[PDB]
């Protein structure tokens, strides 16, 4: 499954990323690229909404690394109304990985990955024909593209 | 009740982020 096994390697790495404050040095043309735009466009969906997705943190009330069960639902009940867009899909990423931080405040030594993992399922099982219209990741990368 | 509002707001933000890189 490549577009599954992409999508997980940005997702994690972002998450990684974010949870510990350093990059990682290790197919990745459009990947590379997809990290780059996350990267930029994540971060500017959580300097702007620092109050609401700490709000929303706290409603989550996560108790510890393993604990996803409810943002998937949180996930799953964003797609409900039936729209897709590359809007939300990188707010949800951009939450998880603020979801990410506050997990290695509360231990520093969390995995990151099952957060990943349930992320990556939501999007790929639920999406999957969707994003594969739009050529996966490029679709993402073409639509946040700054000149 | 407490999915409900977190949900709402992601989809606000989103819909927010999608709509300026629309433009
Ligand atoms: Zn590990
Ligand atoms: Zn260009
Ligand atoms: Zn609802
Ligand atoms: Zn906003």
């Amino acid at each position: 499954d490549e577009l599954y096994r992409q999508s997980l390697e940005i997702i994690s790495r972002y998450l990684r990323e974010q949870a510990t404050g350093a990059k990682d040095t290790k197919s990745g043309a459009t990947s590379r690229k997809a990290l780059e735009t996350l990267r930029r466009v994540g971060d500017g969906v959580q300097r702007n909404h620092e109050t609401a997705f700490q709000g929303m943190l706290r409603k989550l009330d996560i108790k510890n690394e393993d604990d996803v069960k409810s943002l998937s639902r949180v996930m799953i009940h964003v797609f409900s109304d039936g729209v897709t867009n590359w809007g939300r899909i990188v707010t949800l990423i951009s939450f998880g990985a603020f979801v990410a931080k506050h997990l290695k405040t509360i231990n520093q030594e969390s995995c990151i990955e099952p957060l990943a993992e349930s992320i990556t399922d939501v999007l790929v099982r639920t999406k999957r024909d969707w994003l594969v219209k739009q050529r996966g990741w490029d679709g993402f990368v073409e639509f946040f593209h700054v000149e | 009740r407490p999915e409900i509002w977190i949900a709402q707001e992601l989809r606000r933000i989103g819909d927010e982020f999608n709509a300026y890189y629309a433009r």
